[PDB]
RNA sequence: AACCUGGUUGAUCUUGCCAGUAGUCAUAUGCUUGUCUCAAAGAUUAAGCCAUGCAAGUGAAAGUAUAUAUAUAUAUAUGUAGAAACUGCGAACGGCUCAUUAAAACAGUUAUAGUCUACUUGACAUUUAUAAGGAUAACUACGGAAAAGCUGUAGCUAAUACUUGCAUUAUCCUUUUGGAUAAGUAUUUGUUAGAAGGAAUUAUAACAAAGAAGUAACACGUAAAGUGUGUAUCAAUCGAGUUUCUGACCUAUCAGCUUUUGAUGUUAGGGUAUUGGCCUAACAUGGCUAUGACGGGUAACGGGGAAUUAGAGUUCGAUUCCGGAGAGGGAGCCUGAGAAAUAGCUACCACAUCUAAGGAAGGCAGCAGGCGCGUAAAUUACCCAAUUCUAAAGAAGAGAGGUAGUGACAAGAAAUA
RNA sequence: UUCAAAGAAUCAUUCUUUUUAAAAUCCGGAUUUGUUACUUUGAGUAAAUUAGAGUGUUCAAAGCAAACAGUUAAAGCAUUGUGUUUGAAUACUAUAGCAUGGAAUAACAAAAUUGAACAAGCU
RNA sequence: CCGCCCGUCGCUCCUACCGAUUGAAAGAUAUGAUGAAUUGUUUGGACAAGAAAAAUUUUUUCUGGAAAAACCGUAAAUCCUAUCUUUUAAAGGAAGGAGAAGUCGUAACAAGGUUUCCGUAGGUGAACCUGCGGAAGGAUCAU
């Protein structure tokens, strides 16, 4: 089932009468993913299928949640440096990322999300390429340097 | 308005320590609907004027198969994504099912080819002809009349349609 | 209430200008113009500052007055009007003509210059819009529009541009060995060839420069202004000919005198 | 200058504090002080209260003068000034303070392919005319009110106030000439087509519909035919808003928080200059947290920095610059390109002034100055000369700013032979 | 988990050149090969302060000026006229972000109740 | 060792605690009630400019439009709770520290005249005593 909402979920950028399914390239070097190109489903948020350019910061991360529609968590987990003891600390901060379906991502993948504008309260992020990993704790404790 | 004074993700009070900037404006929604024309201008940022339609009918609307556009009356709202609120007060929003007055459209029909600039060869829908022969087709708005001004619109085809017509699915 | 600044306290002028700390509690300002502020510089300081003729801005206001100063031919009364990197300034009473350059350091010098040479001054494109009726117009670091150009010109090169009537002689593409200035970070008043372009994906695209000195420097390409082919610049460089040397070489050479 | 001495004992060696010791762009205060230079100074307590004065106006060709004055040339011609007022621009800068505020603000780093942008610059336009329409100020006369930057009526009259409103270019045939077809800038919708940018639903081009605003019914006399004023779109600029990442002090005798009241997300909208729970509706049940969430405290505005350090560091940073915020307290608007403005307005609260008691105006965290508080802090000074801003932009204004006055805050030089 | 080896200069040591495997690329020759930390170079940052260069503010604190030639001209350079040389450097502007050379040290990724590399054939 | 000194008990001073008192006070949020002003829309329609008729007056239609009103929406302020924070009173209670050659003992230091000390339980004017199990920091490094 595609369209579930109240409304029509179109595609915008489609162009269904005239011409010789919309998809882009986001760039950076990211594939645009079988999925996008194939595989009809709807996103207003989708880098690749809908209407956000990424442009901004790129910052690999790695997967907390799936629990939000079309959207996930990253903690990017870092080291902060104090100048006292000459020395690091493991520190974070969890990025929310829109999805968009052409990536089916358990918890604990590695991505990787180009910035885009503010899609919602807190998302300003969306997963360009999803490296597969495999993780054996919770993903909330695994630190990956990156 | 458009600002903070909301909650911080992780769900502590915001505690506030600026006015309202006046660049952070919410002004209140014209709520337009069915009647005679009406519009008022609102004095956006650096005079940029909007026309806050708060009266309408006579909207422009499309018909994509064969890209034309033409000029009717509205004479009703039927759905409303949103709220059934707005449709029951019979408010024009940028996703507003509406049934136009869809004579212009076949006297266009009539003029050119038959009856009931041309790469035509696609020949109607069926659902889409049905709607015709009673005089009064479904139909998108596609303008915000609350910025724009205009209730300009398109009319909704094949699959969209079908969508529509079950989500109106009577019944009981 | 809140908006724009009007004013500029002398501290927080940008370097270059050399003001005062004392002499002073506020700067000109430039007004909006054709440049921005941080690389520009305001006809007072040039009047008063450079070259002197002035020692305040009343007297620079009053020279003003006299509709006797050009910058880029056309008349400007306007103390606080920015001048900015290449432009040419026929001061009529001595009929001085004036070429703003950079010096080795950060600085601003007005350079002296012939009639002939005059009559063209070098600008760099920056954006090359498409607008009404397919017309292609660049826009140059002089915050000029110059319609219909020469199709061949491409975002980042420089354009011989004529003055006395606003069309372009000759374009000078941004090639791997092409004569270079440079107009903003250390090596500002440098002159280079051009080794290498690094053309990054979403970033900066870096370039490296070298010298008639063989010392090779990085830069923004962003603030590089192209200024040649290989051989020959197209406009008369100051005396140091944009070779910033070393600090001891420097030290070396002011002994030597 | 990478420093240590005295103090437990009858004596000793330790541990260990206390004491000394030096510095402080760190205040006070005591005694004392002949020069000169330089110069902080009601921050700390009460973001407590304020008498009086002043602190934003503006006209040197260039909107509007039968208030008016005046000089030439032959009762007219030009002119030259011009109080007043209308119009325009400015008053959103500056100045002050530091109460708020602890992932907020701020710093660096992006982003704006998510926007707005007056003045300035450069490009540069589209569906009666030898010149249009009223109606308004100052003003005249009649007024009112104790008083107020109060205004009533009637009569005029302008404007760059306000309002109308008059070929040529691109596509096809002929030899530069004669025909045919079109002909709206933003903006919006639908349909497509697609020189950049890493990436486009970008520029742009076409088609179908709407469509603002505009393209001089203006003013000088200039330059070597020019200028001022105005004007659609674009770009530049002075910026602004949002926004990415990273970065903060004390507290766990704050451990679970957030979600009916948008908490987290999806959809559709509304709204915005634009993005966005920013707001609405519908649907999910999320989000943060022992790497300290959420509270609490801060005698917290942030940063550039300051002191003190061999090197680490520790403390400070109200305070020359940048940013934020606020104008007694909240809240709300109008104007405008820009204000949620405070020497704009509305309202309430808390203070408080005049009043003939009806009403009226008022906001020093501008400059001085005063009371209060206090351990704790200067003249009701002179000026726009410099530095700048604003203006109808040399020629005017500016408690911005500067100059002196007080000044053993500090800092430097230096008599008393 | 690529250790090493050989030649030239200098006063046992220092700095330099050359080759010792495998794969892809280019007309037998010639040239690319995990990620991040870390490090090196940069780039880009306001000045004021700080360190710091120059400069006899009479010294100094300062400041960002100055110096030079002359009882008034020579000299230069300009085609009688025009002073001249200049200075207001440089470094500091995180712990993050940007690009960047990297051989060590660290991580991590790649890797067998089976994993991928070619040559042939069929779709 | 005529050393050292321990605790109650008096007496004076100072400090903080407990404390009935729905103690008090100010401030802060959170709820609710009322709700000034006001953006927006809606209703209005004092009037000011048109159109219709009669010789300046009458009736009817179209424009802009003030007051007034209604509804959302910002939302001050006041009152009521509640909670929290912060100072702050209080009869009495019970500590602490200081002082004064005060009372009562002799607890500890020596095998300190019952070795000491621990944890625990009960006791007792007070130091303390006793039980149980520990320790040597014992007066035993030893059959
Ligand atoms: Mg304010
Ligand atoms: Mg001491
Ligand atoms: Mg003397
Ligand atoms: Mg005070
Ligand atoms: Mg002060
Ligand atoms: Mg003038
Ligand atoms: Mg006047
Ligand atoms: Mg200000
Ligand atoms: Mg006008
Ligand atoms: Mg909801
Ligand atoms: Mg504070
Ligand atoms: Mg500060
Ligand atoms: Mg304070
Ligand atoms: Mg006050
Ligand atoms: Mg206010
Ligand atoms: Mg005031
Ligand atoms: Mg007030
Ligand atoms: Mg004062
Ligand atoms: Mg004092
Ligand atoms: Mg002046
Ligand atoms: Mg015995
Ligand atoms: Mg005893
Ligand atoms: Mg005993
Ligand atoms: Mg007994
Ligand atoms: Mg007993």
């Amino acid at each position: 089932d595609v369209q579930h909402e109240r409304a029509y979920q179109k595609q915008e950028g489609a162009s269904f009468f005239n011409s010789k399914r919309y998809w882009k390239k986001v760039g950076l070097g990211f594939a645009t993913p079988k999925e996008a190109k194939e595989g009809v489903y709807v996103d207003k948020k989708c880098p690749f299928t809908g209407n956000v350019s990424i442009r901004g910061r790129i910052l690999k991360g790695m997967v907390i949640s799936n629990k939000m529609k079309r959207t996930i968590i990253i903690r990017r987990n870092y080291l902060h440096y104090v100048k006292k003891y000459n020395r690091f600390e493991k520190r974070h901060k969890n990025i929310p990322c829109h999805c968009s379906p052409c990536f089916d991502v358990k918890e604990g993948d590695i991505v990787t999300v180009g910035q885009c504008r503010p899609l919602s309260k807190t998302v300003r992020f969306n997963v360009l390429h999803v490296e597969k990993h495999q993780i054996f704790g919770s993903a909330r404790k695994q630190f990956v340097l990156f | 308005r458009d600002g903070r004074h909301k909650l911080r993700l992780t769900g502590g009070k915001k505690k506030i320590h600026k006015k309202k900037r006046k660049y952070e404006l919410g002004r209140p929604p014209s709520n337009t609907k069915l009647g005679s024309r009406q519009v008022h201008v609102v004095r956006g940022r650096g005079r940029n004027y909007k026309y806050r339609a708060i009266k309408l009918d006579s909207g422009s609307f499309s018909w994509p198969t064969f890209g034309i556009s033409k000029n009717t009356r509205i004479i009703d709202v039927v759905y409303n994504a949103s709220n059934n609120e707005l449709v029951r007060t019979k408010t024009l929003v940028k996703n507003c099912i509406v049934v136009i007055d869809s004579h212009p459209f076949t006297t266009w029909y009539e003029n050119t080819f038959g009856t009931t600039k041309i790469g035509k060869s696609k020949n109607i829908d069926p659902l889409l002809l049905e709607q015709f022969k009673q005089g009064r087709v479904l139909a998108c708005i596609s303008s915000r009349p609350g910025q724009c001004g205009k209730a300009d619109g398109y009319i909704i085809e094949g699959d969209e349609l079908l969508f529509y017509k079950r989500k109106m699915d009577k019944r009981n | 209430g809140k908006g724009i600044k009007k004013h500029l306290k002398r501290v927080n002028a940008p370097s270059h200008w050399m003001l005062n700390k004392m002499g002073g509690q506020y700067a000109p300002k430039t007004s909006s113009g054709p440049h921005k502020l941080l690389e520009s510089i305001p006809l007072v300081i040039l009047l008063r500052n450079r070259l002197k003729y002035a020692l305040t801005f009343d007297e620079v206001k009053m020279i003003l007055i006299q509709k006797i100063v050009k910058v880029d031919n056309k008349v400007r009364t306007d103390c606080t009007f920015p001048v900015g990197l290449m432009d040419v300034i026929h001061i009529t009473k001595s009929n001085e003509y004036f070429r703003l350059l950079y010096d080795i350091k950060g600085r601003f010098v007005p350079h002296r210059i012939t009639n002939e040479e005059s009559k063209y001054k070098l600008c760099k494109v920056k954006k090359i819009l498409l607008r009404k009726g397919r017309l292609s117009i660049a826009v140059t670091h002089d915050g000029r529009s110059i319609p219909y150009i020469h199709p061949d010109v491409k975002v980042n090169d420089t354009v011989r541009l004529d003055l006395e009537t606003g069309k372009v002689l000759e374009h000078l593409k941004f090639q791997v060995g092409s004569l270079v200035m440079v107009t903003a970070g250390h090596s500002v008043g440098r002159v280079g060839v051009i080794s290498s372009i690094d053309k990054n994906m979403g970033t900066y695209d870096i370039i490296h420069v070298k010298d008639s000195r063989n010392k090779v420097f990085a830069t923004r390409l962003s603030n590089v202004f192209v200024i040649g082919d290989n051989t020959k610049p197209y406009i008369s460089l100051p005396r140091e000919k944009g070779i910033k040397l070393d600090i001891i070489e420097e030290r070396r050479n002011r002994l030597k005198a």
